[PDB]
Order: structure tokens, then C-alpha cells, then sequence
């Protein structure tokens, strides 16, 4: 999820390594000043690195990360809306997705807001994570 | 007028909408004075009177004509109980509402609580609170709807269920409905959405808000939603009925399937077993149709189009847009003037370089355009017939400016066809300017601007654009081609101001500048030096150094005296710092400039000596005050203007010579007027 | 010094990645002008000043790893070319053009800084590196300078009537500092002294390199690590606040004080770090990877090898 | 040390110390500056082979064989009738001497580089200097004495 | 060919030849003067019925005997092209604005190295040179081209570049003088300039715009 973002357009081209030369295109990169949320769920402690890589120019990113503790995440099930992206491709039965909005992307699309009916986590009282996703689980 | 109502006028009624008429007719000319200056305020609470009157309109019994006007009070004060009944009275007679109606001030036990229960002393002028039910309902129901950020923000709960039960409350019976394109993309986006907005009319489906990807809709609660295979078939007759009316005074295939990605209306069926394929079919023309409209509707060229140097501006909406405004910016987008700057200066130097008379002018050339699709992409385009970039950007940088400024909108100035899409804090700066020429970078003005610097930036662009045409232009061709020549001396040293000037004055063959010209070219430097201390320190020095020889010498400017007259004391100071050896101190320079500087005067005749010329005042005193005078402005050269601002370095002193000369005859003559006048 | 690390390289490339970087450390000295461009201004981004949690923000100019990264890897297949490794003509065996389907498969430069032909094959690049950002702001740091083009006969005008050019250029100013690390990941010994080669032979970067874009690359470290450590941004911003912004100092001063920020970092972040040469170890790798660079025998036999481990890996797990 | 700058009140003062007029005469810049204007003469008209302790004395011989050309009123050290006369000659041919060493060393040689193109080129500057410095403290004098 | 070009139809071609901004070996402060210029009428003063004439104006000037040290370098040449390239750097004597009235120079020849590559920059040898001397630049012309050698031959052996030859001193000044020999006389330039004229010519046909 996209907390603060700004886009730069930058042109760039294929050199001319020759003495004589007789393409280029243009990118809109997320720029420097901005910050994204994501959240990683495990069966056990996770050693994630402090620093990735990113895109067609293998752009660093930092990660800080912190562990949400017992006493803050809570259990439950019914009909939730998800404030957070999903990606549909990724959706298990006793999950049903009853309403979404969605973000048009390669490989595929995500939702970026959804109503479902399932199992979910309150991790804090505005925002629910669905229970049980994993890659690939509806193909 | 200001353009904004000048817009919003045309779009009401001749009759059963005039309280909204005296608001565009009152209120809103001192509103985006007071709010005018992300989102700004004044657009805020326009969308927000705008949908409160929209529901209004359609409330099954209307409301009576006593509370329709302080709905709208109160949702114009609802941003700022005895500790609020005082703050509305104090802002309510600075926003004119006694231009609305004087008894308003009455009524100031429910306007206070409108824009927030006691009766606390002041009981209620209302009929009774069976109207306070309907009232307040539709107050809170713009407040809420002006902050929807798109079409899909009705169907999360998150604010839809209030937007519901309050709709509820007031028993309306008609249901939230809408369409939405994720691809937006020129005439192609603005034919798609009118081709939506024209097949759902027929349904008695109608539009209550407007986004720069969709719309929202209040519809019979019993609708039949239209089915996708027709609205997709609908919008390919479309799009091929506007280009065949064109000819005759692969295509389907790819279009079909952009439809199909990127156009939703509520409702349609879809399962997840479509993202399998998604995905299956990883593992364009659209565009250069789209470039085809704009040949056929905008009359742009063939092949040749770089060469007539096309820029773009782009207005998105700065949030949500009421059904009255787009239909206002449909006036703009085919009604506005090519802009001359030539006016534009001369409405500006006058009116005493205040920006909100820009406000004033005739931007333009009661709807006339309602045949136009409306503007969801709002896209204003230049021409000029000199071959040049700076002067291909002069009038859209303005523009780019300007618009944001009249209207609230976002603006992208861009060479390019494909424009950024905006959304929801993509609007996070109200301008941005692909590639200026270098005539921008110079001024240090940013490429992007947020929507507090966009008064800054004007102010910037219209004094550098007067300066401009003052000396290095000629009456009718502004030469343009020489403006980064212009920026780059006010940049580089504020005096340059002055130096503009007296080319000014040089080329109009004119050995003098008016007393009106002596105040306007100070409002520059006092201007450009606004952010800089080193260049408001100089600009402050300046004027002191004169101020103190002032004392002691005064050329009456009634003779028509020279420039080495009107310096006398500054040019022997200078040129005493400077041809003196590198070697000797500040406080030796001091005596041998002061001497100099008397025994120059002593030269004079005793008439320009105004310490000496008294003789009321006896000799040796007279003697002491001139002495003294002397020292002092001797101390200011060589303390202030050599050692201080010029670091005691010569060469410093030396380049800044003729600056400071321009600049002090300048402020000689601004001095002498100011004395002549606050003398009475 | 060196010797000692042949110890810490691979024997040979392999096929899935490790984790055995080595990074390089280093900040880049403009010495004339250079041009960072694209779309006609000098690239900045605004960025935080310094890491202890400011409110203070500071545009700052972006040199771009294409911007970089392109000078250091068209330097080494010169040199390659000049060893008579690789060659220019079309029916000689051993051609390698820059990009295309002509590009090689096996020279040095396709398997360390990376190819993609597409069906025909495509490799990953093992030197890892981030856009660079000046230590100080853009206002401080530019200037824009004319320039003109006359007719040779000394005038602006030919047959009485002026030519069109004069236009406005903004360049980078003579001493400004660009902090960087640039990072190769599961390298053999001779891979790590091409590249370390390219760090140090390479000298003009960004637009007109003909006539300006000098510059001086005082490498300040060398850190080998089970992982990634810092980001450029990161060492800039840690860089600004050991100096408090007082950026008018000596530039063996901002080396000196380079090596000291760069080992407070080292020991904030929880990668495992094998060796670390500093200072009066650096600076003896650095005089006998220069008499490697300065001797025809040891560096044809060097690079050489290069060539044949490259060659191996080519035919045993690349695009053959 | 320092005396490469900042001379010039020093300089007037160690001859006001023997040579004076009051600014209530209404006097002359020529009558102001006295001192100074035999002093520079001298360096400046001399052969320019000559270098400086020659020029001291015939300097100061220039100047107190031309201050015995004017008036008592002008000479506060011939003036004081409290000292035995050849006692005020002490005092005279010393506070000249001082003086006119400063003026041929501290002015000419140090200020003026020893150059007798420097020093022509900014006479005028110099002697104005001196009659405002003089004027300064005939001001300080009026001060201290009420 | 060696200087390259940009401009139209039939692409571009990258200068051979590689130059730098270069620096004055003192301060600024040191180093130059403003002079005033008038501009009279013909009739011999500044005004022309009683009308002043507005132009007197002046211009800073950089001082004779200034030294601005430089590298610049010839990738890929032909001996031709370095007898051309080398020709012009002896043979050219005007640098600056007003060429007509001013700005005669003297190139002095310090070294000529031949590498795989690009040396110290052009602000590196200045500070160097500065360095050497301590700041103390009030030397003869001679004494400071002998010590610029020797600056130079102490940064070449910390440049991690083959050096195939290094001309210098009295290497240098007999290659001088048969340079001489070759720009003195008519018959040896035709012959060494037409056969540049072919390889360039060749070069055009064979890889560049024909």
C-alpha cells in the first residue's frame, strides 16, 4: 500500500559506443521521497533483510520491520472490508471475495480495496488482513 | 467579475435557483479571497454548497426559501456555543453576507449551529425544527460527498454507510450508482465517459458527482443495470460515429478489449477465474487513434506538429467536481482567450502589483457550449509563430500558473500527447511543467508546485515578464528570445532591477524615469529579494547610504541633474576605496574619503549643501554637523557596502559599481518623493 | 595484501547466486563540470538532510546508475579490446558489439555486467550498484554557463542575418562530492581486480565527456559481507550529519572523515562482514592493484584468465 | 607588526604635538597641513638614490627652519614661557624628529612601499586625510578640556 | 574526424580529440584587472551635437605571465593526426573573447605521454603544481615549466595506466624541433596533411557518414 509517493519522469537511451553514431524511451519512477506498507504472515521466526532491491533498476529500497505481538493482533471471522491491497490469484476457499476494487497490472491484478467473507485478523482496529492466502491458491 | 463565477453563472437557471445565483453573485468573490489561498477551501466549499443544493433539488417536498438560505451560510462557515456565536458574526460580515441578506445576523443562533444543543440566550428564528430535521441532513450531506476521492469510495463502508443511512433519513428512494475508466487518455477517455453519461440518461439515471476517472449517480432504486455487451457495442458506435461524421465532412477488435480492462459500471458479473486467464496471457493503436481525434476535433497538424512547438496544458479536478462545475469548465476549455502578456503586464503594474486583479481581466471569448462533450480531461493548447522554446513557453507557463489560481484545478504543462493521470495524491503538487525552458530554471522557481506557492510563483513570472518588456523589448514584438538574459542578471545581483530600468529608459530615448516608475521598479527588487537576505540586506543598505548623504547633499531634481550630480558623494567614496592601496586599513580610508568628500563639497555652490545653507544656525556647529553627516556616511561606504556586503574585497566592489550607482539613483529619486509627498 | 584475499573470491562463477559480496566504497570527486542530465536540467530529488530524524529537507543532485555504471563498463571492454581479448572487426572470431544480438555471450563485460539478447540468451549483472546524491544542495552545488557557436569567419551573422545558436547549459560545480558504493556479488579473484580496474581507470561520466566530466574516484574502502550493506542515500545522509553541513573542508579531510562514517554504519546493520580494509590497508591494495595496471605481463596474463574463467562459465552453465 | 596600515592619525597628531591653528582663525587647508606638505616634498623632490636616515634630517631641518618662519601662536612648545628656551629647543628638535621619522619611514618607507610613484599618486589622498584627522582632534581637544 | 561534428542529416561523430576546463595556477585575486573602455565619436570626444554618447563601459582582463596548466588528450590517432592535432596546439596563439585585440598566449609543451587511457585531471595537476611550489608562483616561465615536468612524471606513477613512452625534456625538445621542420616547409606538410586527408577520408567511407 503506497503511505506517501511522488513520481519522477526520467528519459533514458541506448548509448552510442562508437565514434560515429546514426532507441530511448521515458520512465515514471516512483521517486526517492516515498514510502509503502506491505506485511509478511509466517509459521515461523523470519530473518527478512534490512535492505532489497526493486524493478528494472534493481532500486534500493530500506525495509524497517517490526513484529506484531500477540497482544495486539486478535482472531476472527464474518463479513470484513480489507483497506489493504490483495492479490486475487492468491485467494483460498473459506474466502469469498463479495465486492472489490481493482489495480490493473502485469503479471495480474490486485484489488486495492475489498469486502470479504472469511476469516481475518484485526492487527490493529483499522485494518484486517485475510486469513490463510497463499501463492497461487486459487489455480 | 472573476472568472470562476463568470463560469458558474452560465450554468443556472433563468428562475427557481436564484439564492444560488446571489451566493455566485455575493458571497463567492470575497470567498476565494478569504479561502482561495492537496485542496484549497474555496473549491472545497463551492462542491460543498454545490452537492448540498444538488440533494436539495431533489428533496421530495422542497424545504421553504428561509432555510435554503442559511444552508447555504452555514456550509460556507463550516470550517471555522457563546465561544462560536462570536466567531461567525466577526467572519460573516468580512465574507459580505450582508450583500446576501442583511437579516442574516438574526438568524445567528442557527448559523453558528449549522456550521458546528443549547438555546444558550439566543432563542430560534426558524418556523419550526421540522424544518432543522431536512436542513441538517443535507448540510452534512455534501460535507461528506466533497470528500469521496473516486467513484469506488460509495462502496467501501468506510464512509458509504453514513452516505447511506443519512440518504435514508432524508427519503429520498434512489440508489448510489456508478461507471469508472482506469485509462484515461485524451478526446478517446472524454468520448468514452459522455458515451456513458448519454446511454445511462436514458435509464433516469442522473450524474451527482463527477471525478477525473468517473462518475457517481443517484438511480431508481428498481433499475435494471445496463448488461456489458451493450454499453461496450454503444461506445465503439460511438467513438466510430464521431471519426464517420469526420471522414464523410483491427480497431473494434483492440477497443473491445480496452473496454473490457478498464471500463467497470456497478454491478456487472465477474468471477476470479478471469485473473487466471490475466495472467495465463502474460506468460498500442489506441494511443495513435487517440492522437487521430485530436487531428480531427482539436485541428492540430499532420507530420509536421514539433515545428508549430504544441504545449499541453492538462486540468485534472482537485478532488471531486459538482455537476454545475464540470458543465463550467466545458465554458472554459472552448471559450478561452489566446492570452496576450502585453495586457496582461499592464492590468498588473497597475493596480499595484496585487495578483487577485488578474482575477478581473476578460480571460474569455448563459451556456454556449452545450453540444461539447464534458470535460473529465480538461486539455487547453497553445500556438505560436515564432520558432523559438522560450517563446513557445512563455504563455503556457502562465497559463499553467494561472488557471489554478482562477479555478482551483491541477495543472500539467507538457509537450506531451500522453499526460500523467491523476488521482488521489498523484494531486499531492497542483502544477507540474515538463521540460520549461531555461528561462524557469534560472529563476530557481520549481518545476512542481504545491498550492501555497502558486501566488509566489505568479508574482515571480509577471515581474520578471515586466521587467522584460520594459528594456529588451520593442512595442509590438515582445522579443522573448532575450528573457533568460533578463533572468539571469535579477538573479545574479538584485540592482540589476535598476540596470533593467535604465536600459528602459535608454531605448525610450528618456534621460529621466516617471515619479510612478521611481516606486514600481523598487516593488521589484523589494519582490525578487523576498527569500534572500544577503540581496534584502543590499536592498536595505542601499537605500540607507543614500539616506545618509541625503544629509548632506541634495541636487534638486527640479534643475533635470545629472546622474554624476545626483551621486556626487557615493562616487567619491567608491572611487577613492578603490583606487587607495590593497595594503591600507578600513579606519584610515574612513579620514581620507571624509576629506575628500569635504573638500568636494567646499567645490559646489552652498545651495545643495543643506547643513551649511542654514544660516539661522551658527558657523562652528554648522561646521560640526557637516563633519559629522560626512563621517557617518564615509563609516556606512567603507564599514557597510565595502567591508561587510563586498567582504572587503575590491574586485568584488569593483563588478558591483555601476550596480549600486543604478540602484542609488534609484533611491535618491524615491526619497526625494517620498519627502515631497509625506512633507504636507 | 592482495594474496591474502584470493582466500575470500570464488574459484569459479557459478551458476545460482551466493551471497559473497564485496563492496566497494568510494567518493566520487567532480574535478571539471560534469553534466548530469536528462530532459535537458540537471537530475536532484529532495531528500531528508542528515539521519538524526530532521525537519529539515535538501534538494540534492541524483547521479543515476545508468550515469555511472555505463563509463566504468565502456572502460573495461576498451582495455579488453587493447589486450587484443576481444576486437572491433566484424570477421575476426572473438567480435563483441555493445548491446545487440551481435553482443557476445562470453567476454568479460557480458557475464559481470550482464547481457539480454532474448531467446538467444540473458544474464544477470554481478556488479550491484545505487544512484548516487551530492553531499551537498543543488543551489550550492550548479551553475549555468552560455555558450555560443559563431560562423568561423568570427560572427554571429552570415549573409547579414544571425545564426540561432546561443542557449544556456547547467553544469555541476569543480569539487563537489558524490558518495557511492558500488557492490560485486560472487566474483573470482581476477573479476574483482577488472572491476576495482574499472573504479580506478575510468575518469568522465555523465553528457560531453569530450570536453568536460572529469572526475576523481577516491575509493575510501573495500567491505566483503554475507549481504548488502548500506544505500549511497544512506552514507550521504550520515556523511552531512559527522560534518553538521560544514561541507567547505578539504577533500583528503572528507576522505579521511569517509573511512570513520562508513565503520559506524558497518556495525548498525546485521549482515556478517568478513574483512574490512581501511585506511593504511587500503591504501597498499590500491599501490599494488596499480602495478598490476601498470605492467604488461601480470595484467595480460590476469585479464587473461578472466577471459578463460568467463569462457568456462559461458559453454559450462551460461548461453554456451 | 601591524604598522603596514593604519597610520594616518598618529601621523597628525606627532606633529600637532609642535604645530598648531585653531579652527576658530577660519585657516587654510595650506595652513592645516603645514608639516605634512614640507615633509612629503622633501622625500618626494630629493634624488631618488638617496634612501631613508639621510632624509630624516634634512626633513626635519626643512621643517623647523620653516616653522621659525612663522609666528609664535602657531609653535606650543616654543609658546610654553614655563621653560628655559634652549629646554624648549629639546623638545622641538625631538618631537620634529620623531615625527619626520615617522613620516619617512612609517608614510614613505612602510605605507607607501618606499615608492616614489606610490606616494605621488595618492598625495592628494593622503593630505586630505590628514587635514580631516587634524580637524578630528582639535574636535577631541574642545571635548576633554569643558 | 578529429574534432567531429553533429549537426543535420547522415548522424554524428565523437571528438577524438578530448579536452578540459583548465585552472590558473594562482588566485583570482592575483591574477587579473578591469580596465575601462570608451568608444568617442570620431570628432574626438563623448559627445555628438551636445547629446552625451553612453558608452563607457569596462571589462576585467586576466594579467600576462598567468599560467593555466592543461592535459588534453588524442584517442585513436594516426601519426598524421598526431602531427595535425600537436601542429595546432604549436601553431595556434589566441584564446579568449576579442581575438582581434587580444589574447595572445604561449603554449609550452610540457610532456607527451602515450597510455591506455586518461591520466590526472586538469584541476589535479594544478593543485599539485601549486602544491610543489608551496604557492611561491612569482618564478621565472622557465623554472616553472622545469618543475611542471617534474610534477608531472610524480603523478604519472600513481595512474594505474601502461605508459608506453613518455616524452620529455630534451626527448621533447628535439621532437619539437622535428615538428618544426615538418610546419617550416611546404613540401613535407602537403605530403603528411594529404595523407591524413585520406585516412579521414577512408574512415568516412569505410565506418563514418559515407
Amino acid at each position: 500500500q503506497p503511505i506517501h509517493w511522488s513520481y519522477q519522469i526520467n528519459t533514458f537511451k541506448a548509448a552510442q559506443s562508437a565514434y560515429y553514431g546514426r532507441n530511448y524511451g521515458r520512465a515514471k519512477e516512483l521517486a526517492v521521497g516515498s514510502e509503502f506498507l506491505t506485511y509478511i504472515v509466517s509459521q515461523k521466526e523470519l530473518d527478512l533483510p534490512v535492505w532489497i532491491r526493486l524493478g528494472k533498476w534493481s532500486s534500493k529500497i530500506r525495509v524497517e520491520v517490526e513484529a506484531i505481538a500477540p497482544d495486539q493482533i486478535k482472531t476472527a471471522s464474518g463479513v470484513y472490508v480489507c483497506n489493504h491491497p490483495l492479490n486475487p490469484l492468491d485467494c483460498p476457499a473459506n474466502q469469498q471475495i463479495l465486492l472489490y476494487n481493482r489495480v490493473v497490472m502485469p503479471p495480474s491484478s490486485l484489488f486495492s480495496q475489498s469486502q470479504l467473507q472469511g476469516d481475518y485478523w484485526q492487527i490493529d482496529r483499522n485494518t484486517f488482513l485475510p486469513q490463510g492466502f497463499h501463492y497461487g491458491a486459487t489455480t | 467579475t472573476t472568472l470562476l463565477q463568470t463560469l458558474l453563472i452560465r450554468t443556472l437557471s433563468e428562475q427557481k435557483d436564484y439564492i444560488l445565483l446571489e451566493y455566485f453573485q455575493t458571497i463567492l468573490p470575497a470567498l476565494e479571497e478569504h479561502f482561495g489561498n492537496d485542496q484549497t477551501l474555496a473549491a472545497h466549499i463551492l462542491n460543498a454548497l454545490l452537492t448540498t443544493w444538488n440533494v436539495m433539488q431533489e428533496l421530495e417536498f422542497p424545504l421553504n426559501d428561509i432555510e435554503r438560505r442559511l444552508l447555504c451560510l452555514g456550509i460556507t462557515l463550516h470550517d471555522y456555543i457563546q465561544e462560536i456565536i462570536n466567531i461567525c458574526l466577526e467572519l460573516g460580515k468580512r465574507l459580505n453576507f450582508d450583500e446576501f441578506w442583511a437579516d442574516w445576523r438574526d438568524y445567528i443562533a442557527e448559523i453558528s449551529y449549522l456550521a458546528q444543543w443549547s438555546n444558550a440566550g439566543y432563542p430560534f428564528t426558524i418556523k419550526e425544527r421540522k424544518l432543522d430535521h431536512p436542513l441538517r441532513h443535507l448540510l452534512t450531506f455534501g460535507d461528506v460527498a466533497v470528500h469521496l476521492s473516486s467513484p469506488h469510495d460509495l462502496v467501501s463502508s468506510t464512509m458509504g454507510d453514513r452516505l447511506r443511512d443519512l440518504l435514508n433519513r432524508l427519503g429520498i428512494e434512489k440508489r448510489f450508482v456508478y461507471h469508472h475508466l482506469r485509462d484515461t487518455t485524451g478526446i478517446l477517455s472524454n468520448a468514452i465517459h459522455n458515451v456513458i453519461l448519454r446511454t445511462v440518461q436514458k435509464l433516469d439515471w442522473k450524474p451527482l458527482l463527477f471525478f477525473a476517472q468517473g462518475v457517481i449517480y443517484f438511480a431508481p432504486q428498481d433499475t435494471e443495470i445496463p448488461e456489458r455487451n451493450e454499453i461496450k457495442q454503444i461506445v465503439w458506435q460511438g467513438i466510430s460515429q464521431e471519426l464517420g461524421k469526420k471522414m464523410s465532412a483491427p480497431t473494434r477488435q483492440i477497443f473491445e478489449d480496452y473496454l473490457d480492462r478498464y471500463l467497470e459500471i456497478q454491478g456487472w458479473e465477474s468471477d476470479h477465474q478471469a485473473f487466471i486467464q490475466e495472467l495465463e496471457n502474460y506468460v498500442s493503436k489506441i494511443w495513435s487513434l487517440e492522437m487521430l481525434l485530436r487531428q480531427a476535433f482539436w485541428s492540430v497538424p499532420s507530420g509536421k506538429f514539433e515545428d508549430q512547438q504544441p504545449i499541453f496544458i492538462y486540468l485534472y479536478p482537485a478532488y471531486v467536481y459538482a455537476p454545475q462545475v464540470v458543465e463550467a469548465i466545458r465554458e472554459l476549455v472552448y471559450g478561452i482567450a489566446s492570452v496576450n502578456l502585453w495586457d496582461v503586464r499592464k492590468h498588473w503594474v497597475n493596480n499595484k502589483m496585487d495578483l487577485t486583479s488578474l482575477k478581473s481581466l476578460p480571460w474569455l471569448n448563459q451556456l454556449k457550449y452545450t453540444k461539447e462533450d464534458l470535460p473529465f480531461l480538461a486539455t487547453v493548447y497553445t500556438t505560436t509563430r515564432e520558432k523559438t522554446d522560450t517563446d513557445a513557453w512563455v504563455k503556457p507557463a502562465f497559463l499553467a500558473l494561472l488557471l489554478p489560481y482562477l479555478l482551483g484545478v491541477k495543472a500539467i504543462a507538457t509537450r506531451s500527447m500522453v499526460p500523467l493521470y491523476r488521482s488521489d495524491q498523484d494531486f499531492r503538487e497542483s502544477i507540474h511543467l515538463d521540460g520549461v525552458a531555461g528561462f524557469w530554471s534560472l529563476l530557481g522557481i520549481p518545476t512542481d508546485l504545491r498550492v501555497e506557492d502558486i501566488t509566489p510563483a505568479l508574482n515571480k513570472l509577471l515581474a520578471i515578464y515586466t521587467l522584460h518588456l520594459a528594456a529588451r523589448s520593442s512595442p509590438p514584438k515582445a522579443r522573448w528570445q532575450d528573457l533568460p538574459k533578463t533572468v539571469q542578471e535579477v538573479m545574479t545581483d538584485v540592482l540589476n532591477v535598476f540596470a533593467l530600468a535604465e536600459q528602459g529608459l535608454r531605448r525610450e530615448k528618456r534621460d529621466r524615469p516617471y515619479e510612478s516608475e521611481v516606486t514600481e521598479y523598487w516593488q521589484f527588487a523589494e519582490l525578487f529579494s523576498q527569500g534572500n537576505i544577503v540581496m534584502t540586506e543590499k536592498l536595505k543598505l542601499t537605500k540607507r547610504l543614500v539616506e545618509e548623504y541625503r544629509r548632506f547633499y541634495q541636487v534638486e531634481l527640479s534643475k533635470k541633474p545629472s546622474t554624476h550630480a545626483i551621486l556626487l558623494p557615493l562616487s567619491k567614496a567608491l572611487e577613492q576605496i578603490l583606487s587607495v592601496p590593497d595594503d591600507w586599513d578600513e579606519e584610515e580610508l574612513i579620514l581620507q574619503g571624509s576629506g575628500q568628500l569635504q573638500a568636494a563639497l567646499d567645490r559646489q555652490e552652498v545651495y545643495t549643501r543643506p547643513i551649511i545653507k542654514d544660516k539661522s544656525v551658527a558657523y562652528e556647529t554648522r561646521q560640526l554637523q557637516e563633519l559629522e553627516a560626512i563621517q557617518i556616511f564615509m563609516t556606512t561606504c567603507v564599514r557597510d557596502l565595502f567591508g561587510e556586503m563586498c567582504k572587503g574585497d575590491r574586485a568584488i566592489l569593483q563588478e558591483q559599481r555601476n550596480r549600486i550607482k543604478s540602484g542609488a539613483e534609484f533611491a535618491y529619486r524615491l526619497l526625494a518623493l517620498e519627502a515631497q509627498q509625506n512633507q504636507n | 595484501m592482495l594474496d591474502s584475499l584470493k582466500s575470500q573470491f570464488q574459484p569459479s562463477f557459478p551458476r545460482l547466486a551466493s551471497g559473497h559480496y564485496v563492496h566497494f566504497l568510494m567518493l566520487r570527486h567532480s574535478q571539471s563540470f560534469p553534466v548530469f542530465q536528462t530532459d535537458g536540467v540537471l537530475n536532484t530529488t529532495r531528500t531528508q538532510a542528515g539521519l538524526l530524524e530532521k525537519t529539515d529537507q535538501l534538494s540534492r543532485l541524483v547521479m543515476f546508475k545508468r550515469k555511472q555504471t555505463t563509463p566504468e563498463r565502456l572502460a573495461g571492454r576498451e582495455l579488453l579490446r587493447n589486450l587484443g581479448l576481444t576486437s572491433a572487426d566484424k570477421s575476426a572470431k572473438n567480435l563483441c558489439e555493445y548491446n545487440g544480438e551481435g553482443s557476445c555471450k562470453q567476454c568479460p563485460d557480458c557475464i559481470l555486467y550482464g547481457f539480454a539478447i532474448g531467446d538467444s540468451g540473458s544474464e544477470r549483472s554481478k556488479v550491484y550498484s545505487d544512484s548516487a546524491f551530492s553531499l551537498g544542495a543543488y543551489e550550492q552545488s550548479h551553475r549555468s554557463f552560455t555558450f555560443n557557436a559563431p560562423f568561423e569567419g568570427g560572427t554571429m551573422s552570415e549573409a547579414g542575418v544571425m545564426r540561432s545558436a546561443i542557449n544556456e547549459l547547467d553544469h555541476i560545480l569543480p569539487e563537489v562530492t558524490f558518495p557511492t558504493v558500488e557492490s560485486l556479488r560472487d566474483a573470482t579473484y581476477e573479476g574483482f581486480i577488472y572491476v576495482l580496474g574499472n573504479l580506478l581507470r575510468t575518469k568522465r561520466y555523465g553528457a560531453q565527456e569530450s570536453r568536460t566530466g572529469t572526475m576523481k574516484n577516491h575509493l575510501v574502502g573495500i567491505v566483503f559481507a554475507d549481504g548488502e550493506i548500506f544505500s549511497n542515500l544512506h552514507l550521504t545522509q550520515a556523511l552531512y550529519d559527522q560534518m553538521g553541513g560544514e561541507l567547505n573542508k578539504p577533500i583528503s579531510e572528507l576522505c579521511e572523515t569517509a573511512a570513520t562514517v562508513a565503520q559506524d554504519l558497518l556495525n548498525k546493520e546485521p549482515v556478517r562482514k568478513s574483512e574490512l580494509i581501511f585506511g593504511a590497508h587500503l591504501d597498499t591494495l590500491l599501490q599494488e592493484v596499480n602495478d598490476i595496471y601498470q605492467n604488461d605481463a601480470e595484467l595480460t596474463k590476469l585479464l587473461g584468465s578472466l577471459y578463460q574463467q568467463t569462457q568456462d562459465y559461458a559453454t559450462e552453465f551460461g548461453a554456451l | 607588526m601591524t604598522e603596514k596600515l593604519k597610520l594616518t592619525k598618529r601621523l597628525v597628531e606627532e606633529y600637532r604635538r609642535f604645530y598648531q591653528v585653531e579652527l576658530s582663525k577660519k585657516p587654510s587647508t595650506h595652513a592645516i597641513l603645514l608639516p605634512l606638505s614640507k615633509a612629503l616634498e622633501q622625500i618626494l623632490s630629493v634624488p631618488d638614490d638617496w634612501d631613508e636616515e639621510e632624509l630624516i634630517l634634512q626633513g626635519s631641518g626643512q621643517l623647523q627652519a620653516a616653522l621659525d618662519r612663522q609666528e609664535v601662536y602657531t609653535r606650543p612648545i616654543i609658546k610654553d614661557k614655563s621653560v628655559a628656551y634652549e629646554t624648549r629647543q629639546l623638545q622641538e628638535l625631538e618631537a620634529i624628529q620623531i615625527f619626520m621619522t615617522t613620516c619617512v619611514r612609517d608614510l614613505f618607507g612602510e605605507m607607501c612601499k618606499g615608492d616614489r610613484a606610490i606616494l605621488q599618486e595618492q598625495r592628494n589622498r593622503i593630505k586630505s586625510g590628514a587635514e580631516f584627522a587634524y580637524r578630528l582632534l582639535a574636535l577631541e581637544a574642545q571635548q576633554n578640556q569643558n
